[PDB]
């Protein structure tokens, strides 16, 4: 997260760190959506142009974390993967369309002051909140600059951007399964996700029922916090049918 | 989870975090 | 620079 700030304790208790077993590194962000299901970006698991292809036993989910590098004894819980499910029409060849994946945990995680699931949107929520100018919140342990790393979880609030501005900011083909967020150069304020924030949640707090919903997944950008560029996010509600089917099946 | 999206250290004890009001002020409808 | 985790997590 570039130009964000330290998170408060318990501020994003659905935050998950995907952690590589060997070598022990940050792989990506993710989010807790029930006591046994974790949501992330498919590119966190599968990205053949970079030879990335991870299976269940290559990693661990760390939940309830605040510090990036420390083993937060008596606070975080570290879980094992039972199965990974990537969207079957995830488009890694082109533009990362449908950049979404689910991971089922071997055992349920216990909720705590630091560990709690976020909500997924239904149609009225998405239509209500996914509006140009409405701000969401992105969190992660990723890079602080485009070209080091944070001691603790970072947070940034960013406004959703009109579809035409998003499209005009890039040569890439934007789909209905994406949205972009960030301040325009004219707006003066700053902030973006970046390398390492991949997979983590873009959340909004409904003013109707005062619950936090995950509207987006950190998916891609060109550089980080660059003037006139925006961050691109997976549109969680557009892929909700697939999420339901996988959870209902497995 | 019928209790999703309600944080033990914030919503569940009627405490607000430092920048959530910023989101609320952007939700102009 | 990551602190080691408990061996139980493998
Ligand atoms: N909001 C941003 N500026 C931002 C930038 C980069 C990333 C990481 N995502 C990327 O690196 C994706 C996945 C692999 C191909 N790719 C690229 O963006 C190309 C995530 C977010
Ligand atoms: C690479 O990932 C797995 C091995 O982990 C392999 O079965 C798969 O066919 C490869 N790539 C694709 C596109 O999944």
């Amino acid at each position: 997260i570039v130009e964000g700030s330290d998170a408060e304790i318990g501020m994003s208790p659905w935050q998950v760190m995907l952690f590589r077993k060997s070598p022990q590194e940050l792989l990506c962000g993710a989010s807790l959506i029930s006591d046994r299901w974790v949501l992330t970006a498919a590119h966190c698991l599968l990205y053949p142009p970079w030879d990335k292809n991870f299976t269940e036993n290559d990693l661990l989910v760390r939940i309830g974390k605040h510090s990036r590098t420390r083993y937060e004894r008596n606070i975080e819980k570290i879980s094992m993967l039972e199965k990974i499910y990537i969207h079957p029409r995830y488009n890694w060849r082109e533009n990362l369309d449908r950049d979404i994946a689910l991971m089922k945990l071997k055992k349920p995680v216990a909720f705590s002051d630091y560990i709690h699931p976020v909500c997924l949107p239904d149609r009225e929520t998405a239509a209500s909140l996914l509006q140009a100018g409405y701000k969401g919140r992105v969190t992660g342990w990723g890079n602080l600059k485009e070209t080091g790393q944070p001691s603790v979880l970072q947070v940034v609030n960013l406004p959703i951007v009109e579809r035409p501005v998003c499209k005009d900011s890039t040569r890439i083909r934007i789909t209905d399964n994406m949205f972009c967020a960030g301040y325009k150069p004219d707006e003066g304020k700053r902030g973006d996700a970046c390398e390492g924030d991949s997979g983590g949640p873009f959340v909004m707090k409904s003013p109707f029922n005062n619950r936090w919903y995950q509207m987006g997944i950190v998916s891609w950008g060109e550089g980080c916090d660059r003037d006139g560029k925006y961050g691109f996010y997976t549109h969680v509600f557009r892929l909700k049918k697939w999420i339901q089917k996988v959870i209902d099946q497995f | 989870e019928a209790d999703c999206g309600l944080r033990p250290l914030f919503e569940k004890k009627s405490l607000e975090d430092k920048t959530e009001r910023e989101l609320l002020e952007s939700y102009i409808d | 620079d990551f602190e080691e985790i408990p061996e139980e997590y493998l």
